[PDB]
RNA sequence: AAGGUCACGGCGAGACGAGCCGUUUAUCAUUACGAUAGGUGUCAAGUGGAAGUGCAGUGAUGUAUGCAGCUGAGGCAUCCUAACAGACCCACAGACUUGAAC
RNA sequence: GGCCAGUGAGACGAUGGGGGAUAAGCUUCAUCGUCGAGAGGGAAACAGCCCGGAUCACCAGCUAAGGCCCCUAAAUGACC
RNA sequence: CUAUAACGGUCCUAAGGUAGCGAAAUUCCUUGUCGGGUAAGUUCCGACCCGCACGAAAGGCGUAACGAUCUGGGCACUGUCUCGGAGAGAGGCUCGGUGAAAUAGACAUGUCUGUGAAGAUGCGGACUACCUGCACCUGGACAGAAAGACCCUAUGAAGCU
RNA sequence: UUCACAUCGACGGGAAGGUUUGGCACCUCGAUGUCGGCUCUUCGCCACCUGGGGCUGUAGUAUGUUCCAAGGGUUGGGCUGUUCGCCCAUUAAAGCGGUACGUGAGCUGGGUUCAGAACGUCGUGAGACAGUUCGGUCCAUAUCCGGUGUGGGCGUUAGAGCAUUGAGAGGACCUUUCCCUAGUACGAGAGGACCGGGAAGGACGCACCUCUGGUGUACCAGUUAUCGUGCCCACGGUAAACGCUGGGUAGCCAAGUGCGGAGCGGAUAACUGCUGAAAGCAUCUAAGUAGUAAGCCCACCCCAAGAUGAGUGCUCUCCUA
């Protein structure tokens, strides 16, 4: 359950607002490649909970298939490629017909959260993903940055489920948490906010207003 | 990870894997058409644009540089003779990619690279 | 977990954990596990062949 | 960033001439010890006209640093030596005349150290 | 390392039908290239 | 508080009393509030 | 059939499978889509003054041309090259039984 | 008596004791029961505890030890 | 004055340790006590001598030079380390060829807990797990080796005294 | 100072645990590899700290002891092979143990002190010491279970493309100074609060490369030796997998940069209670009920219907003989 409707936008690049105070502060650049049209509302009524779904991203008609555009053109919209809804308490007032809602709702609101799908690491080993220390470099030694002990002795007979191994490190996503909103770009369709987004400059980004 | 390391390493160390591409695109502009690996296709594809391109704008210099590439002395000076009477207007992509069978005893996806 | 936070979360599996230690848990049982239809409010979305009540034999409940 | 086994210069005439300095106090991170963290130092040499001896176990303060210095005015400072001011618990050093230039915001926690400063930047 | 024991028909059979079908996926590949092959104008296999 | 597992009743005020199952000793002076076996 | 898979051009994804983004009269015009990768043309950017010539110097060398010359993993533009030619899987109201109204 | 073998490492349980720390599934003896060499049933499983001594068949019945809510056969049996 | 023994008597031997050394490659107590070095020193050096159990060719005490000798400390130096990080090769991963080995009763080869020759995937109760691959890691299978070098038995074997 | 029970408790007694040394010799010697360290767990509470409370010979600060509570933490070093231990600087505190040294099919030193040698002592001697010192090979491609990732098939009762609910499971829920209140309560002074806020830290975690850098064998620049480009200039090759250096874009990374640890949300453990009876007095309880713990659950971030109980919603397609 979250506090309200929220937005998505690409990640642009970062860079530093020079505050006129005289601060240096490192912002992240967020664009808009199209409006975050309502595309389908989920109530108590016709569902088990209530949700704004929204979109982003249109595009040619052959990128996009025919549920997916049957989908879209239920709502009489344009065709798009993203589609994610916020679950939102039974207050709202909300049309799917083509609410190309404006970005003036997040400036008053300085705390905002982010979700993002990290960078990709690959299969990574525990030196890494876990934090570990790797052994003596030096003095005899054989267990260079490997794994070390891995269970207990005879009693156990296996090893723990759960336990810190190599694998696959970034892909999933992340939410980072009430970080504060700088100046948008009535113009420019661009939001600086300072912090650092999860993902290099080019991913779909949520960007929803906090939980705390 | 290869996070954006847009260079196109062979299975060769780094200057064998110069002696490569400077061996393979100086018989590329001997023949014409040949016959390499993929990888040796695209790597072949970068340099040779830049080697045309290079003596594109006949100077000393582009000339001096484009014979300090290639290894054969008669080749580079049978190069600024011919692209610019025949590379003209073309403004870039100067090669063509075929591809063929794989190589019999390593199943090696096979190319075969123009000039056009 | 205790009975009340069951009680208060998700009634419906105190039932079903009182009979699937009373059915011979093998493959069979798990096959008339699922004749088990509990559910927690005062009306059953039932209505497939007219079910009648059941009859009890025991005198102190 | 001040190990607990760095050898730093005098910033006084408090009658060392270097110190190793040992395990810092206040920010318990103690592997890296920034700008106004004293540390718990010993005597390497001093000057043998002075009561600091060798061995002395003493408190001192790390004023200047070969690692940068992150201001919020966007400026990044930086030395090419480490030093301390041999100092006690109560603020002011035992030595009056402080050698070379320090920065200002330790001027919120030892002033004394900015008052008998010749720089402050 | 050492095996403690031998493998059955069973997963033998298993694991080598797995490998003989993973030689099975890259020949419906090859009847397209050979199809691909025949009568058309296609910008390959000179 | 005193458990003294076993004690008896000491100052001549000293009720017993058994709550919530464990069997405790009050008095007015807060020495002997004891909770006993 | 809808939708996938192979192939194809790759990736900020990735051991391999995966995943994701393209797969062309690859806009036309009044205002967000039909540039995927390479090349090319420019702009950030790195090293930092290239060759050749002239001048000064006996010569090492310095100086003007000239923030020039190379690099261009990054941004934008550009269809010049390759996205051609295909192939294959999945089809044909979704068993049996009760209740409701039509 | 004739011919002719094995065995001579025992184990636990009750009683009578010694060694111990009246500690050990400990050690050594004396009488007995079981296992050893004993299947079945009860003991959740489980050599020595209880019933019990397996020639074999039956899609036969009555019982011992022990049990009669369900898993799992028989009482959601009766009265204090 | 507290001591300690220059000195004395007695017992037994063949004689009762001389110079020098001395918590030592020798000291069990012991990390003896003091001093140096160190912020801190069971290691080191310099001393005292209470030498379990030094000692004069099984030589004793010294020392220049020497040592892939042992050991204590210091300067310079650095990924040894704090505390890791990046890059280049040969492997590892994929494809095409060739293609073993140790091991192996058959394996339809879960976790907890209990029992059992007293440390169970195999027995009991519960819970958890669709089948089957690929890449890594090695906790268990009392994993592989190899009829335990240690311990004991053999009226064994052998070397040596 | 009076005073057994604020705190110790003599003379004695009763238990629990299996972490020391022991006793038995029950599994294992056709092989169960001891002690210490590194890496990496997980668990117990007999609690060192953090959170709540009682009592105090508790005026306040700080305590002494004890109850609930194991979520989280429990430093860096000199000596020694060291466990233990001593010492230094501190810290909120520098807990004790189980998991066969927990962990040598993950890794290295003293040792079951192996083979050489030396000192002391014992022995006539060969040799020996639960005495000392120097040197002294440690193997390995995972079959299965187990684990972490990642698929493919089939199922989900037509076949799909998305969108999510969340059963269940993980991670995070940690902690310290400084300031206001306030030099206020308290205390003769000296000292110096509880409670409620703020700010700066520490570790941990999730991210990122805008700045500062490390690397960067895309790169460019200086230079040594030499061989080629016919020769001068200028370049190319080599000096392993950069000849040695000087810097660096994009990646990756931290030492750098942002963010997180929230809840007059629910029920409780210890405790304080409110009415309040069994004994017309009483008592936190026997009926009902209130405050309240870093503990439990939920909320928090992610995965998640193979949750076979296989969910819900929207949309596309089933044609010809």
């Amino acid at each position: 359950v979250d506090a309200g409707i929220g937005v998505m936008g690409t990640k642009l690049g970062m860079m530093s607002f020079f505050e006129e105070d005289g601060t240096v502060v490192p912002v992240t650049v967020i664009g808009f490649k199209e409006g975050n049209i309502v595309t389908q509302v989920k109530t108590e009524s016709t569902d088990g909970y209530n949700a704004v779904q929204v979109g982003y991203e249109r595009l040619r008609d052959r990128k996009l298939t025919m549920p997916e555009r049957g989908h879209l053109n239920k709502a009489g919209v344009i065709p798009m490629r993203h589609l994610q809804e916020f679950r939102l308490v039974s207050v709202d007032d909300f049309t799917p017909s083509q609410k190309l809602l404006f970005e003036e709702l997040f400036k008053e609101g300085d705390m905002v959260d982010i979700s993002g799908t990290t960078i990709g690491k690959g299969f990574q080993g525990g030196i890494k993903r876990h934090n570990f220390k790797r052994g003596l470099m030096t003095h005899g030694s054989k267990s260079h940055r490997a794994l070390g002990s891995i269970g207990a002795g005879t009693t156990p007979g296996h090893v723990y489920k759960g336990k810190k191994m190599p694998g696959r490190m970034g892909g999933t996503k992340t939410k980072i948490r009430k970080l504060k909103i700088m100046k948008i770009d009535t113009d420019l369709r661009v939001v600086m906010i300072k912090g650092a987004v999860p993902g290099k400059p080019g991913n779909l980004l949520r960007l929803a207003p906090a939980k705390i | 990870m290869k996070h954006g390391r847009k260079i196109h390493r062979l299975s060769r160390p780094a200057d064998q894997r110069r002696a490569l591409l400077r061996g393979l695109t100086t018989q590329l502009l001997k023949h014409g058409r040949i016959k390499t690996t993929r990888a040796k296709a695209s790597a072949m594809r970068k340099y040779v644009d830049k080697m045309i391109t290079l003596a594109k704008e006949g100077s000393l210099h582009k000339r001096r540089q484009a014979l300090g590439f290639i290894y054969e002395k008669q080749i580079v000076h049978a190069l600024f003779a011919e692209v610019p009477e025949r590379y003209g207007d073309r403004n870039g992509g100067y090669t063509r990619i075929i591809r063929t069978l794989p190589r019999r005893g390593d199943n090696a996806p096979m190319a075969y690279i123009e000039l056009v | 977990e205790t009975f009340d936070q069951l009680q208060k979360r998700i009634p419906e599996r105190i039932i079903e954990h009182a009979v699937r230690g009373m059915l011979p848990k093998g493959r069979l049982g798990r096959y008339l596990f699922n004749h088990l239809k509990v559910y927690k409010g005062a009306e059953h979305p039932h209505q497939a062949q007219q079910p009648i009540d059941l009859p009890l034999r025991d005198k102190r409940i | 960033m001040i190990q607990p086994q760095t050898h730093l210069n005098v910033a006084d005439n408090s009658g060392a001439r270097e110190l190793m300095c040992i395990r810092i106090i206040g920010a318990s991170n103690r592997r890296y010890a920034r700008i106004g963290d004293v540390i718990v130092a010993v005597i390497k040499e001093a000057i043998p006209n002075t009561p600091l001896e060798r061995s002395e176990v003493i408190r001192a303060v790390v004023v200047r640093t070969c690692k940068e210095l992150k201001r919020d005015n966007g400026m990044i400072i930086r030395y090419d030596d480490n030093a301390a001011v041999i100092i006690d618990q109560e603020g002011n050093p035992k030595g009056t005349r402080i050698f070379g230039a320090i920065a200002r915001e330790l001027r919120q926690k030892f002033a004394k150290i900015v008052s008998l400063a010749p720089e402050v930047l | 390392a050492v095996p403690k024991k031998r493998t059955s028909i069973y997963k033998k059979r298993i694991r080598k039908n797995i490998w003989k079908k993973k030689g099975y996926w890259a020949a419906l590949k090859a009847f397209s290239l050979a199809k691909s092959l025949s009568t058309g104008n296609s910008k390959s296999f000179f | 508080m005193k458990i003294r597992a076993s004690v008896r009743p000491i100052c001549e005020k000293c009720r017993l009393i058994r709550r919530r199952g464990r069997i405790i000793v009050i008095c007015s002076n807060p020495k002997h509030k004891q909770r006993q076996g």
